[PDB]
């Protein structure tokens, strides 16, 4: 990737960042971002709790579909940050 | 704009039909990145011809030891007819002397490979070039394309052969055991 | 106005330009993300489901290759995996799928005028002109959607109860 | 063995001596700072630093007993810190 | 291909609100990709930290057989 | 070039003029208390003293740096702590009498130990309470970084919009109600922290019953 092939994303003067920083998610509405963030956080917390807390994680038997979904907690964080960004962008 | 081999992908920018066997087949873009780097495709084309010729020779010499025969057997009686076992069964004398023969050939080739000869044609080492004197340039292109296609086929064939002998121990339509 | 949901209007991106455009997008997913990727994904799912449906139906109505295990299509996956042919087909489709990585990149970047779900397979020039292309694309996408739903029903019925071509 | 983590069962090891030293050290620093503030206003600050005006220096040493309140008052009044662009700084 | 990230874009748009960290990380991509000494310094710092880590971890968690009783090594 | 003795380290054109502008004073906030100014001579009326109380001058610490919060933020935090402490002291007082919700097989709300009362509940029951508090404190908080640097524009300190219409239209009566809020909140803060201190170390609050 060359230095020229890069959009101007700097937003220090502005109060909020442009939607270009979201990449492919620039056009995603804020309501969809927020509701998906809530669903993702709930599902990931449920998966981690059922993997480690409710059942103590045994090496012989780990579900895998609970290991997946545990990654949605960072995804939920990103989704709610993007929800805020889209809310301030009015998009 | 579109490759002639893969008609749903863009033509490779480096390839432009100015080479033998050019059908725009470069999904990854080796020629493209080489041209961005600055080098030419002469090295890759000559390496292609080298590999194709070696694969053709290897394919014939691997279907042979057990087809028409393992020589008159002065010393090769002990060498196994299995090609993958014969390589670890050549004797020291023959092994080293084949080694030095191919070494001197490759060392002679290396200078014209990495030299700055402007008149050098890719795949033109002068070995058996006398037959090309009679033929015309269209015929020359056709014959070079035939050579390239045969080498291209043999590169993949051989590769199969080797694996079939490794995992099954025999080819399907020939070499029953 | 959206025809599927006549109580609201269709999004900006559903404009007829694409085949099978009934103005159906209650969630604005194709407004949220590029629609060419959506159409290519829809087409790919539909072709896989069409071939899967007809293959399931034939294997259940006796259609096997020489040197094949005579097994119902439900356990055909496991038996073919054990035989190893499954991995050969995996490589065969993986070649086309990596070429599809390249094709999708070119389509989205605009380096080529590639339509979604297009690999330039027209031996019989079935769509060499615009109106033929529109008609045949609408008919395909209809078949894609219908076979997607039909195969979901089939495989599930098969995994739930019974067997045979009917279920 | 002295335990210095914050537990009040062993306060006398570090916490009480710590506050005592902090008070004494702030006393010393405040006396020095206040004497410097005086000595600069004088006609000959350079000679006032090497020949101490003891009559007022003892006054500053005494008055520094209440330094935590005096320091807070000067901070609130903006007289503890010199602003940032009134102090030399080298070429960055 | 298209998927991925642009480090220039990431650095440029990572700037906290109200100019807490000045203009943020604008221009750092240019300086790092132009200056080999900054890259060398970052690599050396990371490798020194890694060397300290292996030194601290080999003795605490020996991985090779019978090395624990080999005191000189 | 502003109220602060130093220019903010935030740069020009990226926040400096936003931080270094004029800010409202402590005297323009409804927090004065007649009780402190309850002695012969100088004194106040209507429950308010003529001047506010700030021996440590935390209100005007912004002039030293913009790291320190503004009086808008401090009033927001004061009203938040007061409201939370009022609910907390009412809750402990009601719970210690033994009154509790009906309950069932799954949940048992019978526990007079306010310290360990949440521990008795199932994970879901207190989970809902904490989740509601987490969502609301976080949704209602918009423009709080603006109240820190001082821009009481978008957000008034303590005005979440919940029942703000019931405030009287007269300025005097509105300020009277706000002062009643602040006084009850501060009393509840002292009460709840005193009960907690009494629990942790006995004898901290001699008038305790819990
Ligand atoms: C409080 C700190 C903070 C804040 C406010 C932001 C804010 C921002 N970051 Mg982020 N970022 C942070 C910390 C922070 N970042 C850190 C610590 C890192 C280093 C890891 C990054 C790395 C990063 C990158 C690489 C990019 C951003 C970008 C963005 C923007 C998009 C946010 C978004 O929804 O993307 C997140 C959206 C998601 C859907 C979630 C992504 C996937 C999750 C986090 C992980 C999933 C699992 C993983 C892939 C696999 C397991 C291994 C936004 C301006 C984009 C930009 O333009 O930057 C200027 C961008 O491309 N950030
Ligand atoms: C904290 C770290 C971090 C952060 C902040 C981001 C942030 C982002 N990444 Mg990610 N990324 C990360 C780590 C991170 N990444 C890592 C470790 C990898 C390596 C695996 C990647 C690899 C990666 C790729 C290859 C791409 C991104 C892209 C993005 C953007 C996604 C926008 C979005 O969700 O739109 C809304 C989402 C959609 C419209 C699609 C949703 C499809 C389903 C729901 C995805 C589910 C995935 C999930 C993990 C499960 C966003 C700026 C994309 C981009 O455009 O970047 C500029 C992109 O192409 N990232
Ligand atoms: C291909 C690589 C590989 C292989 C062969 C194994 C094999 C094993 N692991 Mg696993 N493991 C791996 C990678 C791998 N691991 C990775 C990357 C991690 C994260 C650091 C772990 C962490 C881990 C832990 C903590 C434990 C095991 C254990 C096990 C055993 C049972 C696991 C099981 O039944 O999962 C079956 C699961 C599946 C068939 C589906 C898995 C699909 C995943 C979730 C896809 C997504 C991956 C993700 C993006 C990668 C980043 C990691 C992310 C989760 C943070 C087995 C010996 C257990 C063990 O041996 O205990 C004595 C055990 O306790 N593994
Ligand atoms: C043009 C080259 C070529 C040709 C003509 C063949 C031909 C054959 N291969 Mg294949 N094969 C090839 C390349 C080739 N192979 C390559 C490149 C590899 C390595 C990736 C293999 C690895 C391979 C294996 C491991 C096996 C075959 C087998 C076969 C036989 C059945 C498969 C089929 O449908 O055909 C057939 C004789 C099977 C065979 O010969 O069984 C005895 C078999 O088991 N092939
Ligand atoms: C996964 C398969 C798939 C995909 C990728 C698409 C994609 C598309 N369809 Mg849809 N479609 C599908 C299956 C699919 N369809 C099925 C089974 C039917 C029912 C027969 C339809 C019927 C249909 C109609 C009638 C129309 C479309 C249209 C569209 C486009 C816009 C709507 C949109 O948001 O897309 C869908 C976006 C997605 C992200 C797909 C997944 C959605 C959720 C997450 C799946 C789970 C829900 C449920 C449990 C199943 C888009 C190209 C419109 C069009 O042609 O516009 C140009 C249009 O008019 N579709
Ligand atoms: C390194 C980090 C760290 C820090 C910053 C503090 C800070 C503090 N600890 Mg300590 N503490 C630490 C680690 C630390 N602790 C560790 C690791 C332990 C476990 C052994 C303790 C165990 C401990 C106890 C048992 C007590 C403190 C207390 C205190 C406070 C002492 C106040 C005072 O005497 O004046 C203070 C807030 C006291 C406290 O809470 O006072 C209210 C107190 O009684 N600490
Ligand atoms: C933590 C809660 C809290 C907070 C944020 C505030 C905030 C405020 N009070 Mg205070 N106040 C409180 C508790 C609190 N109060 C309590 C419990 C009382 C005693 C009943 C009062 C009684 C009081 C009066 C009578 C007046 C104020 C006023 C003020 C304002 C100016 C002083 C200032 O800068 O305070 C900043 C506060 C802090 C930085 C808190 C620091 C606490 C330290 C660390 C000591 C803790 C000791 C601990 C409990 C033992 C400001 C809005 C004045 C006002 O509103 O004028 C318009 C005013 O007149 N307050
Ligand atoms: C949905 C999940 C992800 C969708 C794919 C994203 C994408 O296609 O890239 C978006 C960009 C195009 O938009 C690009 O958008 C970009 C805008 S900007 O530069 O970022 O501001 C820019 O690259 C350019 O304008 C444009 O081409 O590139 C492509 O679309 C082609 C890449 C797709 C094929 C490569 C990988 C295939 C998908 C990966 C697997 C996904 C994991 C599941
Ligand atoms: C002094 C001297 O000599 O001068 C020379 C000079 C000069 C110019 C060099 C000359 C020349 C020409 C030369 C050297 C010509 C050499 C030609 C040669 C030696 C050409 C082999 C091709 C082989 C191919 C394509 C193999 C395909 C192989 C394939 C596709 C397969 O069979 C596939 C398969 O096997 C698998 C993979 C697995 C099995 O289950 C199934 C089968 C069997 C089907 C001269 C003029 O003649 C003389
Ligand atoms: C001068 C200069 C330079 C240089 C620099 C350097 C040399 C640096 C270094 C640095 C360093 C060398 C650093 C380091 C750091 C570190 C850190 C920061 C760490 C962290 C950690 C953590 C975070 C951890 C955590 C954890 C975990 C994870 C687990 C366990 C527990 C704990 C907690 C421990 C350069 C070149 C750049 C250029 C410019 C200038
Ligand atoms: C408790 C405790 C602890 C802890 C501690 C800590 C954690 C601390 C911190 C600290 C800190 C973190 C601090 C900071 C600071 C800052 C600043 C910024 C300062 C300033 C100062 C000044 C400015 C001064 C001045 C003066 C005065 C006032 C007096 C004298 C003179 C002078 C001038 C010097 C421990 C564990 C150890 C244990 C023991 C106990």
């Amino acid at each position: 990737l060359d230095r020229s092939e890069a959009a101007d994303t700097w937003w220090g003067d502005k109060d909020y960042p442009s939607s270009v920083v979201l990449g492919i998610g620039k056009d995603v509405p804020s309501s969809i971002y927020g509701v998906t963030s809530a669903i993702a956080f709930s599902v990931g917390a449920y998966c981690i709790a059922q993997s480690n807390i409710i059942n103590i994680l045994s090496g012989s038997t780990v579900n895998g579909f609970y290991v997946a979904g545990a990654l949605l907690v960072p995804y939920s964080w990103g989704l709610h940050v993007a929800a805020w960004i889209q809310k301030q962008n009015g998009k | 704009e579109r490759s002639a081999s893969i008609p749903f992908l863009k033509k490779p920018p480096a390839l432009d039909g100015s080479m033998i066997g050019d059908v725009g087949f470069d999904p990854l873009g080796f020629s493209t990145t080489i041209t961005e780097l600055g080098g030419d495709l002469s090295y890759v084309r000559e390496a292609e011809l080298m590999h194709g010729r070696q694969a053709m020779l290897a394919a014939v010499g691997m279907i042979f030891p057990k087809v028409f025969g393992k020589l008159p057997a002065p010393w090769t009686e002990a060498v196994s007819t299995n090609p993958l076992e014969a390589q670890y069964q050549l004797p020291p004398v023959v092994l080293g002397q084949i080694l030095i023969s191919i070494f001197i050939a490759e060392g002679l080739r290396s200078r014209i490979v990495f030299g700055n000869d402007p008149n050098y044609v890719v795949g033109d080492h002068g070995f058996g070039s006398n037959f090309l004197k009679g033929k015309s340039e269209a015929q020359i292109a056709d014959m070079k394309l035939k050579e390239l296609n045969n080498g291209r086929l043999a590169m993949i064939a051989v590769t199969g052969m080797f694996f079939q002998i490794s995992i099954k121990g025999n080819l399907w339509p020939i070499i029953d055991g | 106005k959206s025809q599927a949901l006549p109580f609201l209007e269709a999004p900006a991106k559903l404009d007829g330009s694409m085949a099978g455009d009934k103005g159906f997008d209650p969630l604005n997913l194709a407004g949220s993300f590029d629609i060419n990727w959506m159409r290519e994904a829809e087409l790919k799912h539909g072709r896989i489901c069409m071939l899967a449906w007809v293959g399931y139906v034939a294997v259940d109505n006796g259609f096997y290759v020489p040197f094949a295990p005579h097994v119902s299509s439900l356990a055909a996956h496991d038996t073919a995996v054990k035989s190893g042919q499954m991995l050969f087909l995996l490589g065969a489709v993986g070649v086309v799928e990596a070429l599809s990585y390249n094709a999708i990149n070119e389509m989205m970047s605009g380096q080529t005028d590639r339509r979604p779900g297009d690999f330039s397979m027209d031996p019989f020039k079935m769509v060499d002109t615009p109106e033929k292309a529109k008609s045949m694309l609408e008919k395909e996408i209809s078949h894609c959607r219908l076979a997607m739903m039909a195969f979901s029903g089939v495989v599930t019925q098969s995994a739930l109860t019974g067997h045979g071509f009917p279920y | 063995h002295l335990i210095a983590d914050g537990r009040l069962d062993h306060a006398g090891e570090f916490i009480i001596p710590g506050f005592g030293f902090l008070y004494i050290a702030g006393w010393i620093g405040w006396a020095g700072r206040s004497y410097l503030q005086f000595s600069k206003k004088t006609d000959k600050p350079n000679e006032n630093e090497i020949i101490i005006n003891v009559p007022v220096a003892l006054g500053m040493m005494a008055g520094a007993f209440i330094w935590p309140l005096a320091a807070w008052k000067e901070l609130i009044d903006g007289k503890l810190l010199v602003p940032g662009d009134e102090i030399t700084v080298s070429p960055r | 291909w298209g998927i991925g990230h642009s480090m220039k874009e990431i650095l440029d748009a990572h700037v906290p609100p109200k100019g807490r960290l000045g203009s943020g990380h604008r221009g750092l991509f240019e300086t790092i990709t132009d200056s080999l000494h900054m890259q060398l310094g970052l690599a050396l710092a990371s490798l020194g930290v890694a060397t300290s880590l292996v030194a601290q971890h080999m003795y605490a968690l020996p991985s090779y057989a019978f090395m624990a009783k080999d005191y000189v090594t | 070039a502003g109220p602060m003795y130093d220019e903010p380290l935030a740069p020009s054109g990226m926040g400096r003029e936003f931080i270094n502008k004029e800010r409202a004073p402590l005297s323009s906030y409804v927090g004065a208390s007649q009780e402190l100014a309850a002695f012969p001579g100088g004194g106040g009326k209507e429950g308010m003293a003529p001047t506010p109380w700030d021996p440590f001058c935390f209100s005007e610490l912004y002039k030293v740096s913009a790291n320190n919060p503004d009086v808008a933020w401090l009033r927001e935090s004061e009203l938040k702590h007061g409201r939370m402490a009022m609910l907390a002291i009412t809750g402990v007082m009601v719970q210690s009498t033994g009154f509790h919700l009906p309950g069932n097989a799954e949940v048992s709300f019978a526990n007079s130990d306010w310290v360990s009362a949440p521990t008795t509940l199932p994970p879901v029951v207190w989970g809902q309470v904490l989740a509601f508090v987490a969502i609301a404190e976080g949704q209602t908080s918009e423009g709080l970084f603006d109240l820190w640097l001082g821009d009481t524009s978008k957000r008034e300190p303590g005005n979440l919009g919940w029942g703000s219409g019931l405030l009287s239209k007269d300025k005097k009566a509105a300020d009277k109600m706000r002062l009643k809020e602040l006084k009850n909140g501060r009393l509840a803060m002292l009460a709840i922290m005193g009960v907690a201190a009494n629990h942790f170390i006995p004898g901290a609050l001699p008038g305790c019953i819990y």
